[PDB]
Parts: structure tokens; sequence; C-alpha cells
């Protein structure tokens, strides 16, 4: 009963602006299906969608906690909900997995090495994995990694509430609601990943649109990083940023992570493509950070204009954002395929981002029993 | 059966999966039973 009285929610009560399609409103829902304040005029109310999800189908049966919260909630109440109501202890490591919302396929053991890297980095440190929630793209690879894991977990994903499929199926108050892992191919409403543990599904009022979870996730990660652990070795629950593939937005996410106080190290993987490959090609051909000569500059421009299908001015702006990222070249760790898996990267990020002395890093590695790192 | 019948977007009638579960049990089809339990039906709610 504390979840309804502590968390709030918002629902679409607008003037129904048609724009393109007369049925589609500003929130995208049907014109008769109704029941920020700018053009949506949304009202606040106690939540009606929280509790347990029993994932029917999709291999193994797994129960995942969930709660629908407003996008403007303070992160302290969500973290108190995670520590108290969900009985989750304070973790020793935070992993932030970002990537492209479009579905993609990678190399087979690039996928396997990445999955085993995220899985064993999740068990050995007792980390928390932060994904996009829905079963698209990189989070689909994370869910396949968790399916292949099959052992022992806190892999809480944050998704828009309106983008989820069967929203009426997840309506209840502390009631176990069955969910279908089966998704329609044509339905634009995405599906929830079957092998996740918790959900921080956030409603800004709109349905079928993104952007309702990025600010809340970033504020919650900052608030967790302000939660200096009792060990307090130069940091508290240190934050890494795994990037697989990605689009134009993940470069801005990397810029927000690097240009932050305290700085967040960013790790990338190679071979997936798109933004990660241009980041790797920038990182190998960089010389002294921002000192990039003309030939690799217009090579980067033509690869941005070819892979991301952008115009010349958008490619120039993306190269400017790349150089602004590249000013902090020491924080970015690049994993290249070809006996080393992902495991030996997240750690590096913890070691350099912790920024303690080398006796402290040596004692932390001794605690983890990681001689190679 | 795994790659096309149990593909994404396939609508399923209520109670038909338990009938197929019984039919897989009586014909000694171990892999169909493994697939079926994998696709949502539990032994607690089926076996009477």
């Amino acid at each position: 009963s504390w979840i309804e009285r502590a968390f709030y929610k918002r629902e679409c009560v607008h003037i129904i602006p048609s724009t393109k399609d007369p049925h589609r409103c500003c929130c995208g829902r049907l014109i008769g299906q109704h029941v920020w304040s700018i053009s949506k005029h949304t009202q606040l109310s106690p939540t009606d969608a929280f509790g347990t999800i029993e994932f029917q189908g999709g291999g193994h049966s797994n129960k995942a906690m969930y709660v629908r919260v407003s996008f403007d909630t303070k992160p302290d109440l969500l973290l108190h909900l995670m520590t108290k109501e969900w009985q989750l202890e304070l973790p020793k490591l935070l992993i932030s997995v970002h990537g492209g919302l479009q579905n993609f396929e990678l190399q087979p053991k690039l996928k396997q090495v990445f999955g085993k890297g995220l899985i064993k980095a999740a068990m050995t440190t007792g980390a928390w994995i932060f994904t996009g929630g829905v079963n698209t793209g990189v989070i689909r690879h994370v869910g396949d990694a968790l399916k292949d894991h099959a052992s022992k977990i806190c892999t809480i994903g944050i998704a828009p509430w309106g983008i989820v499929e069967n929203q009426e199926d997840l309506i209840g108050r502390d009631v176990v609601r069955p969910y279908q892992t089966m998704s329609n191919p044509m339905s634009k409403l995405t599906v929830l990943n079957s092998m996740h543990s918790h959900f921080i599904l956030a409603d800004n009022g709109t349905t079928g649109k993104y952007g309702a979870e990025v600010k809340l996730r970033r504020q919650l990660e900052k608030h967790i990083s302000l939660q200096k652990i009792n060990t307090r070795i130069g940091q508290g629950v240190p934050v890494v940023a795994l990037i697989v593939e990605g689009g134009p937005n993940v470069i801005s996410i990397v810029l927000e992570y690097l240009r932050d106080t305290p700085p967040v190290p960013v790790v990338v993987c190679d071979g997936s493509g798109r933004a990660s490959d241009i980041l790797a090609f920038g990182h190998k051909y960089s010389e002294e950070g921002g000192l990039i000569n003309e030939s690799l500059r217009d090579q980067l421009l033509v690869t941005i204009q070819k892979t991301f299908t952008y115009t010349r001015t958008q490619a120039q702006h993306l190269f400017i954002i790349l150089m602004e990222c590249m000013k902090k070249k020491e924080l970015i760790t690049v994993f290249r395929m070809g006996h080393q898996d992902i495991d030996l990267a997240i750690l590096t990020a913890l070691l350099k981002g912790a920024n303690a002395s080398a006796p402290d890093q040596l004692s932390l590695a001794l605690a983890w029993n990681r001689v190679d790192i | 059966a795994r790659s096309q019948i149990f593909i994404y977007g396939q609508q399923w009638p209520v109670g038909s999966l338990e009938q197929a579960m019984l039919d897989a049990l009586v014909l000694d089809r171990v892999d169909f039973v493994k697939l079926l339990i994998e696709n949502g039906v539990s032994m607690h709610r089926f076996l009477t």
C-alpha cells in the first residue's frame, strides 16, 4: 500500500490534437481511448499498475517485480523502494547498457563473449545492470545472455510504460499478473524482456513514444553514485557505461557521461557496427586525443554520412560531438575482438573511475581474485 | 513446430495447449513436452 501512496502516475487528458491522423492524439492513443502539461494537460493520480509479472512462455519461468512511476519523480523514493520493498541490498557496481533501439544481429561469439562478460561481471561483483527494458536490440542480447546464464541477479530495466504491449494485462495493485512474452510482428508496441528481474517503467503520459525514461534513469544513476558505499574506496557503487552498437543519441550519452562530475568511464565493443565502430575507428586513429589530421577526419565524415545516412552538416555536427567526446580519450576503453572477453573491461572502468591509489586498486583486485585485471 | 508454429505473433486458443500437452504425453514425444513446457504451460495447472 506504500507504493500507491508514495509513487504517482499521469494519464492523458488533453484537447485531442489530431496532427496527422484524426484518431492519433498528441499521446498517440485512440481518439476515444482517453480515460507534461504542455499540449497533453496531464493530471497526477495514485498508481494502479505495480506488483509481480509472471512471464508465461519464453523458455524458463521467471517472476519480475514492476512498478509504474511518473517520469518526474525524485530518485530517492525509487531507491528507497528498491532497497526496502524489493529487499535489494546496495550493490558494489553499476553497469549502464546503452545501444540502438532498432534490432540488430552481431557476430556469434562476439555475442557469446559479450554475454559471458556481462554475466560473470554481474555475478562476481554483485552488480546492477541497467538496460532499456524492452526486448529490442542490445537488451535482446542482454536477455539472451541472461537466458544462457541460467544460474544463481538484479538486471533492472527502465522502459517507457506507454511503449509496452498489453498495458491492460499489467494493471493491478500488488497482484501477480501473467504476461505474454509473445509479441505480434506488426505491432509497434514492443514487448518486455522475459529474463529481467525488476522494472522501472516510467509514464510521461504518452504512449508509443520514447524519451519518457532517459532523464529519470540518468538521475537515478547519479543518485545511486552519490550513495557512497561503506567501503568508500574513492567512489561509491562505481558506474560504467557499456555501449553496444548505438545510434546518434549514444554519442550524446557518452558526452554526458564523460563531461560529468564525477566522471563516468565509458566502455565500447567492436564488431557490432554503427556508432561503436565509428567510436573505435576514432579511438585507434586519434594520435593525441583531439589532435586529428584531415584524412582521418574526412574518412570519419564519409563513414558517418554513409553508415548513419546523414547530410554533410549533420555529419560535421556529429564529428564535432565526437571530438568533444575525444577530448576525454583516457576514460574511453575500447574492447576489440581477438582469450580476452568483455570481463576484462568493466573492471578497468571501475579501476580508473574509482581514482584511488594503486594500493587500493590492488586490494580491490585481490578481493575480487582477478590477477589478470 | 518450434520454428513456425511457436513463432512470434501466433494466437493460441484457451485450453488447446493443454489438449496438445495431453496428446504429446500419450504419444511419448519427449521433445514436444520440453517445447510445450517451455512455451508457458505448467504441470501444476494441467495435471488433474
